[PDB]
């Protein structure tokens, strides 16, 4: 509660020890001055009162004006609801932390003197993005990766819990995380875990949800979503399928491209720009990587950059034993059967060959799901995999 | 429990968390409930409850906002538009003196007789005040290495003129006004601009190019408009614009329109750098990755009159850089910095920061508290060689 | 809907705002219910895939 | 002029010639062709599209082509660049025998066509063929043989094969039901019958809107057929009576 | 090909009351008159018993896209 800061080394020390106990026994000579004079007079009646004053002050028929300029010297611009423009005064009562343009302000009736401000609405963006736990699950469902999920942890989860070890050497943590591969290999979902799991405001972003049809649209989206993110303390942001917006630039085209690379521009900015960024980390996923803009993924805008491979040939054991969890399975279940092929499988195909083995067998009204099935349901699966057999081979 | 982080950290932790309790039932003994009217600490319901409000609204009227729109005969005769309430044609409050009130400029009335009591500040689009600096950022010449005839060509343009005048007006020079700044990704000239707007000594305002593209038509040549007389008020100001590329496309137009607004924003700024209305004391730069897409009439002197070229930095400029970075690390005694900059090729500053964050990565995951050298070994192999592909 | 940040808005937007009231309420409850919301479209393509 | 070239014959950026790509995506619209090797014969069977009251009845077929006298070949894709290879391949087939006076082995002529083909998808600057082959034939050497071609210029042997419409499922079930080496003629020919009547999903074999050939060794000699219509109406027939019984 | 022909016939004619509008005259300029004249203009109908109410070209008002952020 705007306590002061020891500024001591800031690290375990005598001399942080030292500054803390001096502000503990302040602390506990005001309380026992204030128990004293509590005891010794309520003055209950003498505070109370103070908001009959106040409620003199402004009167019954408060009105609702909207702030719009304030002279820096307790006097303001008020406007009232119609649209006319007052320059009113601002008096002493009024929390002027809470005074910005644009804010409700609470105006004397006959004198539009500022005595109040209001509360806003949370949700100019705040409910559309955030995305609260992860229903999927925790960290106990991604299994395979270990090293992954350990750069992603020192990258955004240990800079939160642990300052003092990037703190005691002076170097700030990454600024942000690229997550490439192979589709379908674990990158959304990592980013889900590492957002449930974590102690921030995560919201997450679609590449081709930025590509908006009227003209400086894209780069207000862009904007505001890293301005609402200032906002609200530590904060990750995750543009997924970012493919989609930040290509190679290539100046030879026509169109609404143009407006692609003008919010690609405003995002390289955000990033890493003229002003300092604050407490944020950036996260992204792209399937194909190769064709992202060199400014983009730059060692200062993003420093760690991570591969995703596909699930080896026990990664799959593991996936495998993950999604058939859930499920009554006939005793002739030949897992790993299914699995020594050396078919190229990937993490959506081994969910996508579980949830068909288990809606077949719901249609064949069988109480538990047989062998015969999921090898059936393999190779309806991998049924959509086409190309041309003998070209490039 | 753990492993054991410091000798002091339960008794730290324990004067923090009695700290955190006497806070509370001070918070309880006190009062301070949170209000939803917006209503001052009570100890700051303070001239508040009574004494400056009961005082303030007495002697100081509410006065109405008016644009003033013509001045008629010698004799004080304004017209004013009050905003959505009407039209009057008004007189001057004996505080005004004829002077103070100007054409065009937002005036305070009174409720009664509406006669003029106040000028105003002119009314500036939210969306083009927050470009100034306010705050201003703490980079210093003495962090951008390896560059050195750039920063002295951009100090002789940008800065240089300002503070000492005379030398230049003596010879009868006037200085270049406008710098185009283009070299590969991460190569420091947003760096030497940060440190530009933190050593000059006058108004300062980054634009972004992408900042200037707008939905409705006409809008951008407004708020360049505006912006340039905003920056014409002050005493002198230096404007930044940043990825200048998002509106100086090249003019292609042909068949199916495509790209004119942004088209016709690119010509008002044009109009306003060099044309027939002066320019007055303004310093432009602009900083490209790629500096052929923008248009012929811009990019000719006049508007920018240098071109600093900014290259990969030299073996002596990597190691600057190198230990620049390096400066508030833990970091060993003896390194031998120099073969840390010939062990990374052509590398920029980016590649650089990044090799001194991974080396104190790889301190830390080792669980060492001191940098060496086979920490900086490691980061340069996982920086240069791991993630060359990209 | 067709989309939940479509027309520069910010969600702001009343075709926008049902949609997430819809998205709110089917998350709401459980599918041992007996509750099955049937949808229908004339034009698929065009449909929202947040639902 | 650079400005106007398509460059039909260049890399992609991942090693794939994209106007081959293409091409056989051309194949897989035009009529399904199947190929069944027998132990004593071998069988084309592709559907018939020129599906109108209209068109009239010439020559002794519509897809399938004789190319010397022991050897014949059925198309999928273009039907103009379809005629422009089969001419090729006669002339190719003539002038192996003008030079040795026997009669050109299968696989010498299939990849004599291939590598026309491919050489035009190397270089030259034109587009490349759109048209898959099916072949047939026999030759002392191997006998009884089963082909196939593709816009690239690869070819392969095949004991059953499907190039052109829902290949996936034709293979598919040539897969399933396969007796490799111990098939004769008469039951490729309802294996054929049962496979087709599954991929030609648009109404039933019609007894013609279906193109069937049989390639075997007579009295010493070859003897290429093309199945008319009452043998053909009468397979049908035994096929649908085969699979009441058995239902 | 006589749209409005026919409705000035039926109009010379017919012996119950007849109110003619454009849906150009509906959109005006304050917020609220236009919803104002559509219940006015519809109530007065609804006052004499026999009445028509022409809306020559509808096409001012019912067009199906719309862009509701202006
Ligand atoms: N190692 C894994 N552990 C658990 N689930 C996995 C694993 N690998 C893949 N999956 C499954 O992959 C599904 C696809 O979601 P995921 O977040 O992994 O996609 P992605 O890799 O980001 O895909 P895209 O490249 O298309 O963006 C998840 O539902 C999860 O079930
Ligand atoms: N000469 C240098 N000295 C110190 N740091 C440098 C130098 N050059 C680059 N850097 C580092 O590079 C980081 C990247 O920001 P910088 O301002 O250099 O980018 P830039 O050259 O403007 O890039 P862009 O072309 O993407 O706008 C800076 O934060 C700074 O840490
Ligand atoms: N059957 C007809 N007999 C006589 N005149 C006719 C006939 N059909 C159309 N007209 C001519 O139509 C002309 C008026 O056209 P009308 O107002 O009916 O057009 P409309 O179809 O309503 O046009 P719009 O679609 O532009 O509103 C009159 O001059 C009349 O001569
Ligand atoms: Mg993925």
């Amino acid at each position: 509660a705007s306590k002061l800061p020891l500024v001591t080394p800031h690290t375990q020390c005598r001399l942080k020890l030292l500054k803390l106990e001096r502000i503990k026994d302040y602390l506990l000579m005001e309380e026992e001055f204030i128990r004293n004079q509590e005891q010794m007079k309520p003055l209950e009646e003498k505070q109370e009162e103070e908001r009959s004053k106040v409620d003199d002050l402004r009167g019954t028929p408060m009105s609702v004006g909207t702030l719009e300029e304030i002279i820096d010297d307790n006097h303001a611009i008020v406007s009232t609801s119609v649209g006319s423009e007052h320059y009113v005064s601002i008096l002493s009562f009024v929390d002027k932390d809470l005074l910005e343009p644009g804010c409700s302000v609470l105006l004397n009736h006959k004198v539009h003197a500022v005595i109040g401000v209001l509360m806003d609405d949370t949700d100019p963006l705040v409910t559309v993005m955030k995305v609260e736990k992860a229903p999927q699950e925790t960290y106990a469902d991604i299994g395979g990766l270990d090293n992954q999920i350990q750069e992603i942890k020192e990258s955004v989860e240990l800079p939160l819990t642990h300052p003092e070890y990037y703190e005691e050497m002076g170097i700030k943590p990454p600024k942000g995380v690229i997550l490439y591969g192979p589709p379908g290999t674990g990158k959304t979902l990592l980013a889900k875990a590492v957002a449930n799991q974590t102690s921030a405001t995560f919201l997450r972003v679609v590449g081709s949800e930025l590509i908006q049809k009227y003209l400086g649209d894209g780069p207000k989206l862009v904007r505001e979503l890293f301005r609402v993110a200032e906002e609200h303390a530590p904060s990750i942001v995750f543009i997924d399928e970012i493919d989609a917006i930040g290509t190679k630039r290539y100046d030879s085209n026509s169109g609404g491209e143009r407006e692609i690379q003008r919010t690609m521009l405003e995002l390289l900015n955000q990033l890493d720009g003229f002003d300092s960024r604050g407490d944020v980390k950036v996260i992204m996923a792209t399937n194909r990587i190769e064709t992202l803009d060199p400014a983009l993924i730059r060692p200062g805008r993003i420093d760690r950059k991570i591969e995703f491979p596909l699930p080896d040939e026990k990664t799959k054991k593991r996936i495998f034993q993950i999604h058939t969890s859930r499920m009554t399975l006939a005793d002739d279940v030949t897992l790993d059967d299914l699995i020594m092929a050396k078919d190229d499988l990937s993490g959506a195909d081994i969910k996508a060959i579980c949830t068909e083995a288990g809606l077949m067998a719901l249609r064949e009204r069988r109480m538990k799901v047989t062998n015969e099935d999921f090898k059936k349901s393999k190779e309806n699966v991998l049924y959509k995999k086409q190309e041309g057999t003998p070209e490039g081979l | 429990k753990t492993y054991g982080q410091s000798t002091y950290s339960r008794q730290i932790k324990q004067v923090e968390d009695d700290i955190q309790q006497l806070l509370k039932k001070i918070n309880e003994l006190t009062g301070i409930k949170e209000s939803d009217t917006g209503l001052a600490p009570p100890a700051l319901w303070d001239l508040a409850a009574d004494k400056q409000t009961l005082q303030s609204e007495q002697p100081l009227q509410v006065a109405r906002c008016t644009k003033i729109i013509n001045a008629d005969s010698e004799d004080p005769k304004y017209i004013i538009n009050v905003k959505q309430f009407a039209k009057f044609v008004v007189d001057l409050s004996d505080q005004v003196a004829p002077t103070d009130i100007e054409e065009g400029m937002r005036v305070g009335v009174d409720r009664n007789k509406y006669q003029i009591h106040i000028p105003l500040p002119p009314k500036i689009d939210p969306t083009v005040t927050m470009m100034q600096v306010e705050e201003k950022p703490d980079v210093t010449y003495s962090d951008v290495g390896g560059c050195k005839e750039q920063i002295e060509k951009l100090r002789e343009v940008v800065e240089t003129p300002l503070l000492h005048p005379e030398r230049f007006v003596n010879l009868g020079i006037e200085p270049p006004k406008g710098v185009l700044l283009f070299g590969p990704p991460g190569t420091g000239k947003t760096l030497c601009a940060r440190a530009v707007a933190n050593r000059t000594d006058a108004c300062f305002i980054r634009v972004i190019g992408s900042e200037l593209v707008q939905k409705y038509v006409g809008e951008g040549a407004r708020m360049v408009r505006e912006l340039f007389e905003m920056a014409r008020t002050k005493k002198a100001c230096l404007i930044f614009f940043d990825e200048i590329d998002a509106i100086g496309g090249a003019r292609f137009d042909d068949g199916a329109g495509g790209d004119n607004e942004v088209q016709r924003t690119m010509l008002e700024l044009i109009n306003q750098l060099d044309g027939f209305d002066p320019r007055g004391n303004i310093k432009v730069l602009m900083a490209t990755n790629r500096p052929d897409t923008l248009d012929p009439a811009l990019m000719r002197p006049g508007r920018l009159d240098r071109k600093i070229e900014f290259s990969l930095p030299d073996l002596e400029g990597r190691t600057h850089i190198f230990k620049i970075h390096a400066r508030s690390m833990s970091v060993e005694r003896d390194i031998r910095f120099e073969l840390l900059a010939r062990l990374c090729p052509n590398s920029t500053g980016a590649e650089i920061r990044s090799v001194c964050t991974e080396a104190g990565m790889f301190a830390i995951r080792a669980r060492r508290k001191i940098a060496t050298e086979k920490d900086f070994l490691e980061a340069v192999n996982k920086v240069i060689k791991s993630y060359a592909k990209f | 809907g067709s989309s939940r940040l479509e027309g520069g808005s910010g969600g702001d937007s009343e075709v926008q705002r049902t949609m997430l009231e819809l998205l709110n309420q089917l998350d709401g409850f459980e599918a041992t219910k007996n509750i099955k919301v049937i949808m229908a479209t004339n034009r698929i393509d065009i449909l929202d895939s947040a639902l | 002029s650079r400005r106007y070239d398509s460059r039909t014959t260049i890399f992609s950026p991942e090693g794939r010639l994209y106007q081959v790509e293409y091409a056989m995506e051309a194949i897989g619209h035009a009529g399904t062709c199947l190929g069944i090797l027998a132990n004593d014969g071998v069988l084309l069977a592709a559907e018939r599209r020129n599906i109108h009251k209209l068109l009239d009845e010439v020559f002794f077929s519509e897809k399938i082509y004789k190319l010397n006298e022991d050897m014949a070949c059925s198309v999928a894709g273009i039907t103009s660049d379809a005629n422009v290879l089969t001419n090729e391949l006669r002339l190719i087939a003539q002038r192996y025998l003008l030079q040795y006076q026997e009669p050109i082995p299968c696989e010498q002529l299939v990849t004599a066509l291939c590598d026309i083909k491919q050489a035009y998808t190397q270089f030259g600057g034109k587009r490349p063929f759109g048209v898959s082959l099916l072949y047939i034939g026999w030759d002392k050497h191997y006998g009884f043989q089963l082909y196939q071609s593709d816009p690239s210029g690869n070819y392969g042997g095949w004991k059953a094969t499907c190039i052109g419409n829902n290949s996936a499922a034709a293979v598919s079930m040539l897969k399933q039901d396969y007796k490799e080496g111990e098939m004769t003629l008469k039951s490729a020919l309802a294996l054929a019958i049962k496979v087709l009547n599954k991929t030609m999903d648009v109404s039933k074999l019609s007894a013609e809107k279906v193109e069937i050939a049989t390639l075997t060794r007579e009295n010493g000699k070859t003897v290429i057929r093309v199945l008319k219509q009452k043998e053909v109406e009468q397979l049908i027939k035994k096929h649908e009576e085969e699979e009441a019984k058995a239902e | 090909c006589g749209k409005t022909m026919l409705a000035k016939a039926v109009a010379h004619h017919t012996t119950a009351a007849f109110i003619r509008v454009v849906g150009s005259e509906f959109v005006q300029k304050y917020l609220g008159e236009g919803p104002r004249m559509v219940r006015d203009v519809f109530r007065l109908a609804k006052e004499n018993a026999p009445a028509i109410i022409f809306i020559d070209e509808i096409d001012a008002i019912a067009t199906k896209r719309f862009d509701a952020q202006t």
